[PDB]
């Protein structure tokens, strides 16, 4: 005998690339806050999904938040392949906060298909 | 665990646009000139645990100069900047770094040339060359397309901890919370829906 | 309360001050923030130098006196001369003394090396002022005080360090050519005495800090000293020697030796040659028994990055290619000196292992030099075969992405196929050799991954064109059979897919074997079309690139009828070609429909080109049809997204395959022109009824985005013809009229954010071509697009950045093409025209400011060009003065340096129209000035005055030397930009020599 | 005639 020498508790309903703005009211102006994959994560000991996104390289967060029912994805003016809405508690830079958001995807057709996923996990936090 | 970091080049070379972008993830587009310095925490999350850059990021403008070479002061490390769309940037390449190591006599220095993401380029590749003599570190980087966008830090944080084979890293994300604004937040969104988000025809 | 010590009726708190200083540089947030303005704000206070002395004796912290040395550098360089001579003395008697106290203190010479270092350069900013002339024993006293002290010696170095530095290499920009020559003139006469004292030091002391100091003082001489001082005095058996065994002087040694391999060399004397080689043996020889044997592992070595493991790796790169580059003749006659040439190649050899791109791309470029010259020159080349044979294997190895987003590979991969390319021809056989092998290893597995089997294929890629046609094919044939039954041996998605790429990629670097291999080209293509209906990502995009790629190199096989065939294979494509598309994206259909007319435009008989043409086009003719049938009929088709879609589309491949065929396209343009300006009009319409009942958000609209899309390819599709158009009649008999009526009055008539900025281009390139046969229409584009696009622009330098471009390139050609436009405008539209220039001239955009000089030049030209005219004695009359000054105002503000050689260009014409006598009439007022006075003379008094204004700090004896050497300069532009320099330096700075301005 | 190759590549 010779002697030799935190997601992981989830689940990925659906991975998407995007770049997400914040909206800066007081400069009405839209920000930039990250781009690279976002996930819808269902965590297994409680069945709750979020939405968690990451930069590319850097991989730092730039938006941690449940998809809470109570969300409403809206149109933006200026683009058909964009959603807009409010969010209330999001952990991405440290202390919670609120942010009006928007994410835009490399088509409509990967728009829509966020919205469908986006609903589908509204109510699995629902139920 | 921080290191301090000065951030020189020619006016408009783009060192507060990178800057920004690596605190907040924006893209600025208009040139506010830095008056003097800015100071901004920057912190990695890497595999040799999290490392903190205090970021010197000084005015490249003369009439704008501030303090100069003051702020070169017990530097750790630096980031030349110049722009590849314009010669003369590159041309005060070897006139800030002459500033920089008369104060920083042995740090480790990135050149960094900005804007690779315009199409008439006029510095070529073939033509960067100062680095090869003054030991610098050489990234074409682009704040606008993130080009490379992280190589300086990279590089910077695998000399100062001394490993040559620190990463980046995943950080920690925690489980995220559980939810009379009503009328608040629909005038917000009113608004914001009805600004057009920017660069529409960029791919992403 | 920090802001106290920015009161000057009271004495100055130093303990105040270091709080201050502290909370800026210790300090965070806020606190640090405020103390940063107020810091600016203190050594911005022109009397701050007057408090310095204070600070500099009685302060406790560094970074203060750091700052206080920086207040007085700013008087030094800007204000010294203003000074009594009192304060003067007073200055360098004090600095003088803070250096000697600093370095008797054997603890603050230890500590405080970021203070003394600012005090010597401090101390250097006065010689550049004082010595010799008001100074003459300063070096006679540093080499007396030398031996007194090593701290002193030690700190003598690093203030002849930065006096040679400023001098010599820093002086170019800084001082005027005097001043330059003058200092150099004064470091030259006395070095006799410097190099002894840096000799001696380097002979006999064991300080390291002294040895280490003197070397790099050394290094920097280099640059300059006359070459007897290296080798007539054995220092360089110092330094290849002596200083390469001590980690902490082998540094700076080898930065040394690197510049002597530079130093100015007679290459007939026979004991420098062997000195050469001398230094050189001695160098390789230290390496070798005291870093690292020839055969270590500096790739390994370089990745650890112990100490300073990879500066000093980078520091031997360098040396041995300069060296090389050189030198390398001097070791290749002689036998007994083969082993010292193949060693110094070998350590190259492992230096370009190394994974640091920038490290290869030096080690690369004298790669290319060798192998350039094996290439060429009698004899060399077996030399270095082994050598050469290890560098086939490292490129190969390492060959990176060619184009096929990143132009720093792409240039590197055109430098490694230049070296290659002669590595083949050094030794064809041994390339193949390694190539084959290197493919045997991907298909056994042992070296197979997407990286090596990529490498490899680029490599195999890049020499095309080297071989025979029978070992080309031979070889070729080997490597696609090799690479299929490597991507048969592969079960895997993405597996196959590498594969399949490498292989089209190889087969589309070899047109020669293409051309003479018709039934394998075909099969090639067919293979091509059959992944155009493949979904796996990127596969799509690969075979179009493909196609186009090998129909640009292979055209002419596609246009004849080939033996065995029923017809040319351009009609086999176009048939199946709405099959052989229908899985592609608009994108890639448009690469096809190119490819298409690249080879239709190679059909030189008319009748079936043109048919070719019909036919290809059949797709979207129907198309369009259809649209301009059920969109004239229903308008408010064009609001469906899908119908504005399909129209881009189509018009996008009118543009593709204009693209190719440029005057051939004239027939299709011809079928569709019509109603595309009619649909170009009705879309107007719709964006126009968009925004106003919408407002200026519907510009953002994906709606609106689409309209001004199909309006943009319009304009795109009308320039693209009309650029490359030989039947120059036909544009402007039946393209030119229908045109501007449609694109015009729309531009001048939409609101700022609607006009589309191609609409310029557009019209660039109309007057561009058939500018000179259409005066009428000229002047309607200004009538139209003149000054409502001024007004866009002449707010700020920022808004409609596109506009702004545009509008300057349309300027200045219609300015070369049809001036006669600028004649007829009203006085005030010429009157805006000069101010629009000038307004370019104040932008820091290149891409303005240099057609706003460009535009001011031709101006001059064509009103020099009229001659003795009322419109030419008005212009120069109305505006020569507006331009002299403004050119000025460019020239010295320091905003517009870029510009400067196009500044100095039009300022040396319009003062040579003077002194030439080119202007008639008298350029002063019959008042102003007596009856007679010649131009020559109102200008130099014109300027006298202007710069006497402008900068009051100027004696009247500066501005009327600097205005002398300018006139008199006006036919010499490098001399002119010389003395124009060296203005720029004096008005820096208070008391300027005049007889600086007589330096040429 | 490179009969060989081309039927190789065909069914690639
Ligand atoms: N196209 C492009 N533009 C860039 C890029 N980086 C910065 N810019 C732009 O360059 C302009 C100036 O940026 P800025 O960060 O202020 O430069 P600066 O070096 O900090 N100037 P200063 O030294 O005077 O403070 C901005 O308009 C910015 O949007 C880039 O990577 N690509
Ligand atoms: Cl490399
Ligand atoms: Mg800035």
């Amino acid at each position: 005998h010779f002697e030799p020498v935190m997601e992981e508790d989830e689940e990925v309903l659906y991975k998407v690339r995007a770049k997400l703005f914040r909206f800066d009211a007081d400069a009405k102006e839209w920000k930039e806050r990250g781009t690279g994959d976002c996930k819808f994560l269902k965590n297994k000991k409680t069945n709750k999904v979020r939405i968690l996104m990451r930069r590319d390289k850097t991989l730092k967060i730039c938006a941690n938040h449940i998809i809470a029912p109570e969300y409403t994805l809206k149109p933006n003016v200026g683009s058909d392949r964009s959603w807009v809405y409010a969010c209330t508690a999001d952990i991405a830079e440290g202390e919670a906060e609120a942010f009006t958001f928007a994410i835009r995807f490399g088509s409509k057709e990967n728009a829509d298909k966020f919205k469908e996923e986006f609903e589908k996990a509204q109510e699995i936090n629902k139920k | 665990v921080q290191f301090k970091l000065v951030l020189v080049g020619d006016g408009g070379t783009g060192k507060t646009t990178f800057v920004k972008r690596h605190l907040t993830g924006e893209f600025e587009k208009k040139y506010v000139a830095t008056l003097g310095v800015e100071v901004h925490p920057l912190v990695f999350h890497t595999n040799r645990g999290p490392i903190k850059f205090n970021v010197w990021d000084t005015a490249g403008q003369e009439k704008f100069g501030g303090l100069r070479d003051g702020y070169y002061i017990q530097a750790q490390c630096a980031i030349i900047m110049f722009d590849v769309t314009s010669r003369v940037t590159y041309k005060n390449v070897p006139n800030w770094h002459r500033d920089l190591v008369r104060v920083c006599e042995n740090i480790p220095i990135v050149l960094c040339g900005n804007k690779v993401d315009i199409k008439d380029r006029k510095v070529k590749a073939k033509s960067i060359v100062f680095h090869r003599k003054k030991n610098l570190q050489y990234y074409d980087i682009s704040a606008k397309s993130n080009y490379n966008f992280e190589k300086p830090f990279l590089w910077l944080a695998r000399k100062l901890i001394g490993d040559p084979n620190l990463e980046f890293v995943a950080m920690p994300a925690l489980a995220p919370p559980e939810v009379a604004l009503a009328a608040q937040y629909e005038h917000d969104l009113e608004v914001a829906q009805t600004t057009a988000l920017p660069d529409e025809d960029d791919d992403l | 309360s920090m802001e106290g010590i920015l009161d000057f009726s009271n004495d100055l708190d130093i303990a105040l001050l270091d709080q201050v200083v502290s909370t800026f540089y210790q300090g965070s947030g806020v606190q640090q923030k405020q103390a940063q303005e107020i810091l600016t704000k203190f050594q911005d206070n022109p009397d701050a130098w007057q408090k310095a002395d204070q600070i500099l004796q009685f302060s406790t912290n560094p970074q203060s006196k750091f700052i206080a040395l920086s207040i007085l550098d700013k008087l030094i360089t800007r204000k010294w001369k203003l000074l009594p001579n009192d304060h003067r003395i007073g200055i360098r008697n004090f600095v003088v003394g803070m250096i000697i106290s600093m370095c008797q203190d054997d603890e603050v010479f230890k500590t405080q090396k970021n203070l003394i270092n600012k005090s010597d350069l401090t101390l250097v900013q006065i010689l550049k002022q004082e010595w010799p002339q008001n100074w003459p024993e300063f070096i006679p006293e540093l080499i007396g005080s030398s031996s007194s002290s090593v701290n002193v010696c030690e700190n003598n170095m690093i203030v002849l360090k930065l006096l040679s530095e400023e001098v010599f290499d820093f002086s170019a920009e800084q001082m005027t050519q005097a001043k330059a020559l003058h200092l150099k003139n004064s470091m030259s006469k006395e070095f006799e005495q410097i190099f002894k004292l840096c000799f001696q030091v380097l002979e006999q002391g064991s300080s390291s800090s002294l040895i280490v100091a003197t070397l790099e003082s050394l290094l920097r001489y280099l640059h300059w000293i006359p070459y007897r001082y290296i080798y007539e005095t054995n220092i360089l058996e110092l330094l290849s020697t002596k200083f390469m065994t001590s980690p902490d002087t082998r540094a700076i040694t080898l930065k040394c030796l690197t510049e002597v391999s530079n130093l100015k060399i007679p290459q007939d004397n026979d004991l420098i040659k062997r000195q050469t080689v001398l230094f050189f043996q001695n160098t390789l020889q230290q390496i070798a028994t005291s870093v690292m044997p020839v055969t270590a592992d500096l790739k390994a070595t370089y990745a650890n990055a112990n100490g300073n493991d990879q500066s000093f790796l980078q520091d031997l790169a360098m040396f041995l290619t300069t060296y090389l580059a050189r030198n390398r003749a001097l070791l290749e006659s002689d036998e007994s000196l083969r082993e010292l040439l193949l060693n110094a190649h070998q350590y190259l050899i492992q230096l370009s292992k190394i994974e640091e791109r920038e490290l290869f791309k030096t080690t690369l470029d004298y790669w290319h030099n060798l192998v350039a010259d094996l290439f060429y020159e009698p004899l060399k080349k077996h030399i270095y075969e082994e050598i050469c044979s290890q560098l086939r294997l490292v490129i190969i190895e390492n060959m990176v992405r060619p184009e096929e987003k990143e132009s720093d590979t792409i240039q590197l991969y055109k430098s490694e196929r230049e070296v290659l390319v002669y590595l083949t021809h050094l030794n064809v056989i041994d390339t193949e050799e390694i190539m084959i092998s290197k493919l045997a290893r991907q298909i056994d597995g042992s070296e197979w991954s997407w990286h090596n089997i990529n490498t490899l294929s680029w490599a195999i890629g890049s020499i095309s064109g080297t071989m025979s046609e029978d070992t080309e094919k031979r070889f070729v044939v080997t490597v696609i059979k090799d690479l299929l039954g490597l991507c048969e041996q592969k079960r895997g998605k993405d597996n196959k897919a590498v594969v399949a790429s490498d292989i089209m990629y190889v087969v589309g670097q070899y047109p020669r074997f293409l051309k003479a291999h018709w039934n394998f080209l075909r099969t090639v293509i067919l293979k091509l079309f059959e992944f155009m209906h493949e979904t796996h990502e990127g596969v799509q995009d690969m075979a179009c690139d493909t196609f186009i790629k090998i129909v640009q190199k292979c055209k002419y096989h596609f246009v004849i009828q080939q033996p065995r065939e029923s017809e040319p294979f351009i009609q086999t494509i176009i048939r199946d070609i709405q099959k052989t598309t229908a899985d592609l994206q608009p994108q890639q259909v448009h690469t096809f429909y190119k490819a298409c007319g690249i080879i239709i435009s190679e059909e030189r008989s008319v009748a079936e080109r043109n048919r070719l043409l019909s036919d290809l086009m059949q797709l979207p003719n129907m198309a369009w049809d259809t649209i301009v049938e059920q969109s004239t009929a229903n308008p408010t088709l064009l609001l469906d997204s899908e119908t504005v879609k399909i129209i881009a589309n189509i018009i996008k491949t009118n543009v593709a395959v204009c693209t190719s065929m440029g005057a051939d396209f004239y027939p299709q343009l011809g079928h569709i022109y019509y109603n595309m300006l009619q649909l170009y009009r009705a879309v107007s319409s719709m964006i126009s009824a968009q925004v106003a009942a919408e407002g200026l958000i519907a510009t953002k609209t994906p709606k609106v985005r689409g309209l001004r899309t199909i309006k943009k390819e319009i304009l795109k599709l009308v320039e693209t013809y009309i650029s490359k158009a030989r039947n120059l009649d036909d544009v402007v008999k039946v393209l030119v009229e229908p045109l501007l009526n449609a694109v015009l009055e729309d531009y001048m008539n939409n609101v700022p954010d609607a006009r589309d900025a191609e609409v310029l281009n557009c019209m660039t390139t109309v007057v561009e071509k058939v500018g000179h046969m259409i005066p009428q229409g000229v002047i309607l584009i200004l009538q139209s697009v003149f000054e409502c696009t001024l007004d866009m622009i002449n707010k700020d330098f920022t808004e409609y950045p596109e506009h702004r471009v545009e509008f300057y390139k349309l300027l200045k050609v219609i300015n070369e093409k049809s001036f006669a436009a600028f004649l007829e405008l009203p006085p005030a539209a010429f009157k805006l025209f000069v101010d629009a220039i000038c307004w370019a001239f104040k932008h820091n955009n290149r891409d303005v400011e240099v057609n706003g000089l460009q535009i001011a030049l031709d101006l001059v030209k064509n009103i020099e060009r009229m001659g003795n005219v009322p419109f030419a004695n008005e212009f120069h009359k109305n505006y020569f003065f507006i331009f002299v000054s403004e050119t000025f105002f460019v020239l010295t503000d320091s905003d517009h340096k870029s510009g400067f050689s196009k500044q100095a260009l039009l300022l040396m014409k319009l003062i040579s129209l003077v002194y030439d006598n080119k202007i008639s009439v008298p350029l002063y007022q019959e008042a102003e000035v007596p009856q007679g006075t010649s131009n020559q003379v109102y200008l130099s008094q014109y300027l006298a005055n202007m710069l006497s204004n402008a900068f009051p700090h100027l004696t009247s004896e500066q501005i009327a030397s600097f205005l002398s050497a300018l006139t008199k300069q006006c036919k010499d532009l490098v001399v002119f930009k010389g003395t124009l320099r060296d203005f720029l330096v004096q008005i820096k700075e208070v008391g300027g020599d005049p007889t600086d301005y007589l330096f040429a | 005639d490179l009969r060989k190759l081309c039927e190789r590549l065909r069914g690639m």
